[PDB]
């Protein structure tokens, strides 16, 4: 209570071990790949804390604008400065425009982070459907060795197999 | 082109749009803005450009007020070029000091207070608070402190009539004389002052200080000068030291510059899994969750798994995990431990992602209620263990894209409950000569169960007896029983102090609750601070296993970089190095904010550093993208034209450099600056001051090759501990950022492959003519026997004429240390070629050749009395996830080619018979 001939199994022994090696390879690829993505995607997210915060400068320079403006275009009402009125709020106006360039590159940007965060996702994805295949065949290969190492094969011949 | 368009945000709310120079400081920029704001509506409301700072947002994504004006534009690196003018008063040097923290710690101190985080919050304000407290301190403190702080001696591990030339401060006469080697340095200091007054006369001595030209390496103390490494390098290279005598002043000018227990609540714990979101998973495949408790590295009971539910991005469960063990048995730093797993329905299953969660939070309180842990992708090792506990408990800060679990903690009383206080545990605490022979021999290295259960019961007898035995009866604890755990903090609290060599041990995963490190960091003050310095490293690896921010291990290393500003430095980029890494990143950069509060001015020096560092690693991208284009000779020249900008030369000049902060990189020699031929083409960068070299890596992770190198360096002083001095070259290399770092070059060396074109005692001739060849051979052999036994011991392979190399001294040394621990056992190996030199190349020279046999025999014998340092260093290491140090294997290379398990006499026989047989290898090959 508890199979084949030895050269046999030690070829199988190096085919496994080859195939292990190879999805290794692969698996690192795409772990490369995940730490990259990962790191360009927060830089991204940062970036984007950073147009918030323009746009943030941006809107309170309107606040003081409107505030401020008042008194002035009051006062060259008065004294007939409707051309000093009119230098102030078209120097406004391009004030406001400017905004609107800056929200479109922040849209932008986030557009761009919705497709880089797919992206992260997919990887995480083929990743998943890897491991199982990377785990089984290193299994395999750790059996294959033990099997031989039980029947009295050498380490020089064990180490041709591996590679 | 050089042009960039500028917004400008007028405190009146007009703005204006113009092209400026990236180069141009805000100074420049400042002055065109206003010679422009005055044809633009409502200029004469503005104050004078003085009373105004520009702000911009900066690229951690923060508001930062630009009070520095000589800064050019490109440096500031303003997220858009958007300047907003700014009333300039405020707390200023509060708003300064936040905003170069965040720019050098490479993280917007922001993103702390988004997490919302009372943990952290209380970190920052309690460490925060301290670190400024030492560095006011520290202000009122004489210059001697001061002195002791910035520049603490360079000492040896440790007479002739030999002289010494001596300079004040801002003098171009010297005075050239002889003092004993064993003179202490007041004794000179006193003599220059007799020979300064004779040749107008008149000062004490102790108003000075003795500076070495050219760096920022002082003198002084109670020690003889032989002692010092200027001293001691310069009396054995026959040159002359050259001394500046600066005064006191002149020192000073640089620092002015409620009612319910937890043992009550006798029934079993127990968790809600909700739901887990943004998995990413094999659709035919179904997901399972383990999950299972955890302290350390042992099991508290059994694990316990949730049902099968199909594999989708966001799956639900509602099950109640109920666990082995009542709520009355958690110990303090019980660990709750997830991972989420697909598998083939049941008619290799996929590791797909883990998770660690205290179970009492940092004010010692049981968790209740929700938690969304975001999750870490499992990834596949060796030893494919189902859950990771050792793994950290912080969650994975990509919140928007990372796999989450939602589980609940169910509240368990009316009112909160917290671990019990001290008091309550030492209360709860207290209370034949066959047994103690069995004991003996016991403590002399796994024990097994029958062993656990006498050890605990001779508790008491270990603690007498056996104090240093502590670990072993800490991991024998029964740590899912409060009862044991109760006995065992009585015994600990009372513990005698144990050396340094078994606190570090105490340092490792294996011993997590919070009694024991604080028991281990007790043991660890007695470290001076070149001991701690060898240790660094170590230590702050071991600041990934711990639970919580505030922890004994972060005060004591915040302590002893406050005192001892290269420690400070190297502290910095030890954690700066892994600021990219997310698992460490909050950790990493609160203790960073935390230091720089403690120490603005090293901040300056690392503001230097970092933005050196910067300019370095834009221009090797360069080099890079040009090496695939263009040859080699054109490359270099574009090199040195991209060099030559002035933002560029200003940056990498004038610093200090990171790999040695008493040395002083001035002015860079452009026409001596180029790049390796290596796969990431790394900058070969040359200084001149009062020459110094350092290469610039960037592609490659140098962890490796610094931590060989630490050892190398541990080697050479527990060898000159005992007076031998094998000539090593303990070369500085120092991770700066992500795969970047920084190599000291090593001058007047060449590859061991450049001279075989023997030859190789040629070359050692035609560097060390008629009398001084003798010194270059000994050297040689000296240096070849240090690296011989480093080499073997550590498993290094892979050692070539390429990365081997010579100094025009003779003295031999490796590089390029990329594989270590035999990544098969890696033998002791002789080269013939080194052979010939050793026997001064004749055939049969056994006086010199048993002398060298000799060298590395004592250097092995020395390295195996300290080798439970080595496996202890390598232990903590562990933390640091490099792929050659990742299991106990690894470290059973080192116990095998130290040869722990044998005694001295049976070591140094195995040593001979390998020595031997690579002896007879050497003709062979
Ligand atoms: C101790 C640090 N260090 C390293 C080093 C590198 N990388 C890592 C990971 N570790 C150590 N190499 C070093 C060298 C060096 C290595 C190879 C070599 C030469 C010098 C010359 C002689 C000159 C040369 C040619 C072209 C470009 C630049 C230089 C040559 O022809 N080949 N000299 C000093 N110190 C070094």
């Amino acid at each position: 209570y508890q199979e084949d001939n030895i050269e046999a199994v030690g070829k199988k022994l190096h085919e496994y071990n080859t195939q292990f090696q190879e999805k290794s390879r692969e698996y690192d690829r795409l772990y490369e790949d995940y730490t990259r993505t990962s790191q360009e995607i927060q830089m991204k997210r940062t970036a984007i804390e950073a147009f918030n915060e323009t746009i943030k400068i941006f809107e309170e320079q309107c606040q003081t604008q409107e505030r401020y403006s008042k008194e002035y275009i009051e006062k060259f009402k008065r004294e007939g400065n409707e051309t000093e009125i009119q230098r102030i709020m078209h120097n406004y106006e391009k004030l406001k425009s400017r905004i609107s360039e800056i929200v479109d590159s922040r849209r932008r940007l986030e557009e761009d982070l919705k497709k880089q965060a797919a992206e992260y996702r997919e990887i995480d994805k083929r990743m998943n459907s890897i491991k199982p295949d990377l785990i089984q065949l290193r299994k395999t290969r750790d059996q294959y060795l033990m099997w031989l190492t039980q029947k009295g094969v050498r380490q020089k011949k064990l180490n041709e197999w591996l590679g | 082109n050089q042009s960039v368009v500028v917004d400008f945000l007028l405190p009146t709310g007009v703005y204006l749009n113009f092209p400026v120079s990236r180069n141009a400081n805000l100074s420049t920029i400042k002055q065109l803005l206003w010679h422009r704001a005055q044809y633009e509506p409502l200029f004469h409301m503005l104050s004078g450009p003085e009373a105004y700072v520009f702000t911009c947002i900066n690229q951690t994504a923060e508001q930062q007020e630009l009070e520095d004006e000589q800064r050019r534009l490109c440096d500031v690196q303003p997220f858009l070029p958007v300047l907003r003018l700014v009333a300039r008063e405020g707390d200023r040097v509060k708003k300064l000091i936040n905003s170069q923290i965040s720019l050098l710690i490479g993280k917007g101190l922001h993103e702390f207070d988004s997490l919302c985080d009372p943990e952290v919050n209380d970190f920052r304000a309690k460490m925060c608070q301290f670190c400024e407290e030492a560095a006011a301190r520290r202000q009122q403190l004489g210059w001697e402190a001061w002195l002791q702080y910035s520049f603490p001696l360079q000492l040896e591990p440790s007479n002739r009539a030999l002289l010494v030339n001596v300079k004040f401060e801002g003098s171009e006469e010297s005075f050239t004389f002889q003092v004993s080697t064993k003179d202490v340095p007041l004794a000179l200091m006193a003599c220059a002052l007799r020979k300064k007054a004779t040749v107008r006369q008149v000062e004490q001595p102790e108003d000075y200080t003795l500076q070495v030209n050219g760096r920022h390496e002082y003198l002084y103390g109670s020690y003889p000068l032989c002692q010092f490494q200027y001293i001691c390098s310069c009396l054995h290279s026959g040159l002359t030291p050259h001394l500046t005598m600066v005064h006191s002043s002149s020192i000073l000018a640089m620092r002015d510059e409620s009612s319910v227990s937890l043992w009550s609540l006798e029934q079993p714990f127990r968790i809600e899994l909700i739901q887990g979101s943004k998995v990413n998973a094999d659709e035919r495949m179904k997901l399972v969750v383990q999950a299972g408790l955890f302290h350390g590295n042992e099991m508290l009971c059994k694990t316990v798994s949730s049902s099968e539910v199909s594999v989708c991005s966001e799956p639900v469960w509602k099950q109640r995990l109920e666990f082995d063990i009542n709520i009355c048995d958690l110990p303090r730093m019980a660990r709750l431990c997830f991972a989420l797993y697909a598998v083939i329905e049941k008619a290799a299953d996929c590791p797909i992602a883990w998770a660690n969660l205290m179970l009492f939070d940092y004010k010692d309180q049981l968790k209740t209620g929700e938690r969304c842990l975001y999750m870490w992708p499992s990834v596949p090792d060796e030893k494919g263990e189902l859950l990771n506990p050792t793994g950290t408990v912080r969650s994975n800060p990509n919140t928007d894209s990372a796999a989450a679990l939602l589980i609940c903690l169910p509240e368990v009383a009316p009112h909160p409950v917290y671990y019990p206080a001290l008091e309550k545990i030492l209360e709860l605490g207290r209370h034949t000569e066959e047994e103690q022979l069995q004991l003996r021999e016991i403590l002399e290295g796994e024990l097994y169960e029958h062993e656990k259960d006498l050890v605990w019961k001779l508790r008491h007898e270990v603690q007498e007896h056996f104090p240093e035995a502590l670990a072993r009866l800490l991991l024998v604890t029964k740590w899912n029983k409060h009862e044991d755990v109760a006995q065992m903090l009585y015994l600990l609290c009372s513990w005698p102090e144990l050396p340094v060599l078994s606190a570090l041990e105490l340092l490792d995963f294996s011993f997590p609750d919070c009694h024991v490190g604080s028991f281990a960091i007790k043991s660890l003050r007695k470290l001076t601070d070149d001991e701690l310095f060898q240790y660094l490293l170590q230590l702050v690896q071991v600041l990934k296993y711990e639970s919580y921010l505030d922890c004994e291990l972060t005060k004591f290393l915040l302590d002893r970089a406050l005192a001892n500003r290269k420690i400070g430095h190297f502290l910095f980029w030890h954690l700066r190095s892994e600021m990219h890494v997310p698992s460490v990143a909050l950790r990493f950069g609160l203790i960073l904010e935390a230091y720089c509060r403690g120490s603005t001015h090293h901040m300056k020096v690392l503001m230097k550093q970092g933005e050196a560092l910067s300019k370095l690693k834009a221009l090797n991208d360069f080099v890079k993208l040009s090496s695939q284009k263009t040859p080699k000779p054109q490359t270099k020249e574009l090199m040195h034209l991209c060099m030559r900008q002035e933002a560029y030369l200003e940056a990498l000049s004038h610093l200090q450099s990171p790999l040695d902060p008493s040395t002083l990189l001035a002015e860079v020699c452009v026409e001596q600056c180029t790049f390796m031929d290596s796969k990431m083409k790394p900058l070969w960068i040359m200084y001149s001051n009062e020459s110094v070299g350092i290469i610039f890596k960037n592609g490659d992770d140098l962890r490796q090759d610094m931590l060989t190198l630490q050892m190398i360096q541990l080697m050479d002083v527990l060898w000159k501990q005992e007076g031998l001095d094998l000539r090593m070259t303990p070369y500085g290399c120092l991770p700066t950022g992500d795969r970047t770092g920084l190599i000291e070059v090593v001058l007047r060396s060449d590859t061991i492959a450049n001279i075989q074109l023997d030859a190789l005692l040629n070359w050692l001739k035609s560097k060390n003519p008629g009398e001084a060849l003798d010194r270059a051979i000994e050297e040689f052999t000296l240096s070849c026997a240090g690296y011989c036994v480093a080499t073997y011991v550590l498993g290094i392979g892979d050692r070539h004429s390429d990365n081997i190399m010579i100094r025009e001294s003779g003295q031999l040394f490796h590089i390029d240390f990329g594989h270590f621990l035999g990544n098969e056992r890696v033998p002791f190996i002789l080269t013939y070629d080194f052979v010939h030199v050793i026997q001064q190349g004749k055939t049969n020279n056994s006086e010199k050749f048993e002398r060298f046999r000799g060298y590395c025999e004592r250097a092995y014998t020395i390295l195996r009395r300290h080798g439970l340092l080595f496996l202890h260093l390598f232990a903590l290491m562990r933390a640091a996830g490099l792929p050659e140090l990742s299991c106990s294997k690894d470290i059973q290379y080192l116990k095998d080619s130290l040869a722990l398990g044998k005694t001295e006499e049976e070591a140094l026989k195995h040593f001979r018979v390998k020595f031997n047989e690579a002896l007879r290898e050497s003709w062979k090959t």
